[PDB]
């Protein structure tokens, strides 16, 4: 009727997120499932919580994986530490392809609709990702009767949407008819965030620290006479400085195996490590005695 | 040639055509075209049609006499196709009646205290949403403290839809006041409230609400800033622009390029560089230099504020500086960093001569390229359609 | 039963995930929550991949009562052991905020499940300190004559951790800082510096304050902890000793070395310069002649 | 000591260049140039 039908923004929590990253990588290359357990509010946020996992089948992800002895028996448990919930979808990953549903995947979905009306199912490749931003994207099947008189439009309103182009034509064809792809959101506590942070707990202990010290001897050594060999070097690089613009130089005597850039970066490094060393064993001198 | 291009089942490419129809027959009679195109104007559905009815309200800004009239057989409780219809029906039978909308706020009113003990089906959602609109309008600066309270028993009575509506309601309303005490309640309400549209509608309440208040808003904007939440930020940004409005300010602009490079949230960073707009309508030749800075930035969004910060800025006679900013954006490859330029444009250049300057008169004719293009993105052409809409106010 | 544990390393997700399920059982107000720890170990490294909530309930009066179902631990693993062998029962986490000896019954019960000895896992939900605010204990049994004939005791072991690759570039992904952990470059290293002074400054204070408590409160003394302080004052340097001037001639290597590779990069800078300023002479030139050719086209 | 003084005229040059080295490059990027 006036359904909106406005399809889900999955606000997917920084816990769910981490879980699953973990869950896929490791059945890489076969790909691997299990459910995700929330809420869903308004009529287009539906909050991911935490997902489970369903042990990995040989089948590749499809409907037989659906196993309601495992289901029963997972559920049961949760509901004594109280984090049982409803089923909002599943997860699964295509890794060895970019993120889209195949026709097996369509059947495992279309068992999934009936379940939960606003069942998503969100696709994470997480090794191919042409972006550091984990490349995921969110599916839900739209019936072919709307899509063939074409209240797909109906079923974008109130989000902006995302848009995913990366197999043109083909790509574009293909999200449609599964769903249409949504934006995906982090929802992050910051008590969850200075877990993450802190990740060091002999930070007191290793700044006060100083490197045993026949090791630095050596290298102050080491560092000196090397750079006599590229300062060498440093000036066959300027008996040039001649050739008409400054690329062809670069190409026609090979210019590149560049001195300058060597000796910069070396003595800065060896400049920063001394900078430490002369603060370290000073401070430490005078606090403990 | 707009209607011949952009089709009638789309939401968006109907969307745009009836907005900018309006325009250009705006302040006075004349729905002749869309009676000719009536079968065009059907084929709209779900939000689309909202818009529909509402743009009779557009054309007929000013006229009271046939006011109510027009609208009469669309209002609820007489024969409708749709809930839509219903709704935007209230909406815009106050653009017309507005700037004398005392007595429509009666009417209105009615139906909001029917509802508000208990709601229906979404039948009676979308028409609550469509009367809280309405009532925003009649009641404009009127500040009438027992309809303040109404409104808030939208939000209590939890229908998702008629949320967005009521908050933004009640600023339209309570314009200037500052009223301590309901400042209180819309910002612990924004937390407790998870639905994504009451939020983000009452993140922009907070903001109109202290309007004209300047020194004294000073409170606010820190408190909305400093949140974690991105939609009180988003809110946070407009709060300096209401309360500051129509001063050229020190503070007020150090403020906003701070926000605009050290939040990482897209939206808000966008947001803050709108707000710079209509704090410096002042001396509208200090817009092109702030602006300058910020539009080579390469966030896509901060590029997508720029021009409508012209936009606002240089509203009544068109400056020469503020166009070449807004050239390299019109040709930016980011969908809507041009539909933000090209709807900018129309707004300075409005009422200008293709005769006296040569430029307003290409950019009416870029505008109709985008139309026919279909190798463009809808987005565009969108911008494009909604512009030309502004240039010939009809 | 193993010595193996002589490293423990643990997974962004484990710590992550301990911190949610506290407040997913609504166990708070000074209430403990022992979860079953899942991951690899039989080894030196100990590598805690994953963690689940068990229901516990809390008693303060006695610490001689609580409840934990030892069924439900047992059931719930064996299926998270055919999707990942990697997961054997490897301990329980409990949630802080201190060590107890009421720790200890708990212990017991979970050892009868494992083939190493449990690793007792205080991750603290105070979320004190700069370092992690997890400490790492394994239950060693010795044979010890203090009066006690065989003490089995909770021993310190160090924290560390580990991060899988997908795993890293999910939190980086959280993140939109570029972290001060890090040990990076030199900014960050003098940074970590002043935090490291600052975190001794608040050890040494607590060390005040136990002994005068055992001076005022007769806290019975325990010889053993003095012994240690004694010989923190006995291995203590000292002034006037020819040791510091070995230091101080040490010192001037480190800036001769300093001085040199701060002067090569003065020429690196003048090279800079100049070339630049080649650049500008020839833009100059061209400058010229495009503006006459100009006046041409015009 | 010897060093002190050294090195702290020595960073003094680093500072000078900086300052210098971008104001040329401005006025020809402005000017008309291919």
């Amino acid at each position: 009727t006036g359904r909106d039908d406005t399809k889900e923004t999955v606000y997917i929590s920084s816990i769910a997120l981490l879980k699953m990253l973990k869950h896929g990588r490791a059945g890489v290359p076969m790909e691997v499932m299990g459910l995700m357990l929330g809420e869903f509010v308004d009529d287009y946020t539906v909050n991911v919580v935490d997902v489970f996992a369903m042990p990995q089948s040989g089948t590749g992800v499809s409907v037989e994986a659906v196993d309601d002895v495992f289901q029963a028996k997972m559920m049961d448990m949760l509901k004594q530490t109280g984090r049982d919930q409803m089923v909002v979808g599943w997860y699964h990953s295509h890794p060895g392809f970019g993120c889209w549903l195949s026709s097996v995947d369509v059947n495992t979905q279309k068992s999934f609709e009936q379940l939960n009306s606003r069942a998503v199912a969100v696709v994470v490749d997480p090794i191919q990702s042409v972006k550091g931003k984990v490349v995921i994207d969110a599916f839900r099947l739209i019936d072919t009767g709307a899509l063939i008189n074409n209240l797909e439009p109906r079923q974008t309103t109130s989000n902006t949407g995302l848009l995913n182009k990366a197999n043109i034509q083909a790509l574009i064809h293909g999200l449609n008819r599964h769903y249409y792809s949504l934006n995906i959101d982090y929802h992050k506590t910051a008590k969850e965030t200075k877990m993450l942070m802190n990740l060091h707990k002999e930070q007191w202990q290793s700044g006060l620290k100083m490197y045993d010290y026949e090791e630095k001897e050596e290298s102050n050594l080491a560092a000196t006479k090397s750079m006599v060999k590229i300062a060498e070097q440093y000036s066959k690089r300027i008996e040039e400085e001649k050739e008409l613009t400054e690329e062809e130089l670069k190409t026609r005597y090979v210019g590149r195996q560049d001195p300058k850039k060597h000796l910069s970066e070396t003595a800065d490094e060896t400049l920063e490590n001394n900078i430490v060393s002369v603060l370290t064993a000073g401070v430490n001198s005078v606090a403990i005695k | 040639k707009s209607k011949s291009s952009l089709d009638g089942k789309f939401s968006l490419f109907h969307t745009a055509v009836s907005v900018a129809n309006g325009f250009m027959h705006a302040g006075t009679t004349d729905n002749s075209f869309i009676k000719a195109n009536l079968p065009w104007l059907g084929k709209a559905q779900n939000w689309a049609k909202f818009t529909a009815t509402a743009s009779l309200g557009v054309i007929h800004k000013g006229n009271l006499l046939e006011g109510k009239k027009v609208m009469a057989p669309y209002l609820p409780g007489s024969r409708a196709s749709s809930r839509f219809i219903k709704g935007g029906s209230l909406y815009g039978l106050g653009l017309i009646y507005a700037g004398f909308g005392r007595d429509t706020t009666d009417y209105l009113k009615n139906i909001i205290v029917e509802n508000s003990g208990t709601s229906g089906d979404e039948d009676v959602d979308v028409l609550l949403h469509g009367a809280s609109l309405g009532i925003g309008l009649a009641a404009m600066g009127s500040a009438n403290i027992e309809v303040y309270e109404a409104l808030k028993e939208v939000l209590y009575n939890d229908s998702a839809t008629s949320g967005e509506a009521a908050a933004l309601g009640m600023g339209l309303c309570m314009l200037g006041t500052g009223k301590p005490e309901a400042i209180h309640d819309m910002f612990t309400y924004s937390q407790e409230t998870q639905h994504g549209n009451i939020t983000r509608g009452l993140a922009v309440g907070l903001a109109l609400i202290n309007y004209g208040r300047q020194e004294l808003a000073d409170d606010l904007i820190t408190k909305m800033l400093a949140s974690d939440e991105s939609l009180l930020r988003y809110g946070g940004a407009f709060t300096i622009a209401l309360a500051y409005a129509g001063t050229g300010n020190n503070s007020a602009v150090k403020r906003l390029l701070h926000v605009a490079v050290s939040d990482s949230n897209d939206d808000v960073r966008r947001a803050a560089v709108i707000a710079l707009g209509f704090v410096l309508l002042r001396d509208y030749t200090t817009v092109p230099r702030i602006v300058q800075l910020l539009s080579k930035s390469h966030n896509a969004h901060v590029r997508c504020g720029t021009a409508f910060a012209l936009g606002i800025a240089c509203a009544g006679k068109g400056l020469q500086s503020a166009i070449d900013v807004l050239d390299p954006l019109t040709k930016d490859p980011v969908d809507f960093v041009r539909q933000a330029a090209m709807i900018a444009l129309s707004m300075i250049l409005i009422q200008q001569t293709e005769k006296l300057n040569p430029q307003v008169a290409d950019i009416n004719k870029n505008f109709l390229s985008v139309i026919t293009n279909k190798h463009q993105e809808g987005l565009a052409k969108f911008g494009a359609c909604v512009a030309q809409g502004i240039m010939n106010a009809g | 039963m193993s010595l193996q544990h002589e490293k423990v390393t643990i997974a962004p997700l484990v710590l992550l995930s301990a911190l949610d399920h506290y407040e997913r059982t609504q166990t708070k107000e000074n209430k403990r929550c022992v979860g079953v720890i899942l991951g690899d170990a039989n080894s030196s490294t100990i590598r805690v991949t994953n963690s689940f909530a068990l229901p516990f309930e809390e008693d303060e009066k006695n610490s001689d009562v609580w409840f934990l179902d030892h069924n439900y631990i047992e059931n719930m693993n064996e299926m998270c052991k055919k999707i990942n062998a990697k997961e054997k029962l490897i301990g329980w986490y409990h949630s802080g905020p201190k060590l107890r000896a009421s720790d200890l019954k708990i212990n017991e019960l979970f050892k009868k499940y494992t083939q190493n000895n449990p690793l007792l896992l205080i991750v603290d939900v105070k979320q004190q300190g700069v370092g992690l605010p997890t400490d790492a204990y394994v239950a060693i049994e010795q044979v010890k004559d203090d009066g006690t004939s065989t003490e089995k005791t909770f021993l310190h072991l160090p924290c560390t951790i580990e991060a899988e690759e997908a795993e890293e570039i999910g939190v980086e992904h959280l993140l939109r800082d570029v972290r001060d952990q890090a040990a990076g470059g030199l900014s960050i290293r003098l940074t970590n510096q002043l935090k490291s002074l600052k975190g001794l400054q608040s050890k040494l204070k607590d060390v005040v304050e136990y002994l005068d408590k055992v001076i005022n409160k007769e806290l019975p003394i325990n010889h053993t902890i003095l012994g240690k302080l004694q010989d923190v004052f006995n291995l203590l340097p000292n002034l006037g000793t020819p040791d510091d001037d070995e230091i101080d001639v040490e010192n001037h290597d480190r800036i001769n070395i300093s001085n040199n590779l701060q002067k090569a990069l003065t020429v690196k800078t003048n090279d800079e310069l100049m070339v630049i300023y080649i650049s500008n002479l020839v833009r100059s030139i061209i400058a010229f002649d495009d503006l006459i050719e100009n006046k041409i086209q015009n | 000591q010897v060093f002190d003084e050294r090195i702290k005229f020595a960073n003094q040059l680093h500072d000078e260049y900086l300052v210098s080295m971008r104001y040329p490059e401005d006025k020809k990027t402005q000017q008309n140039e291919k």
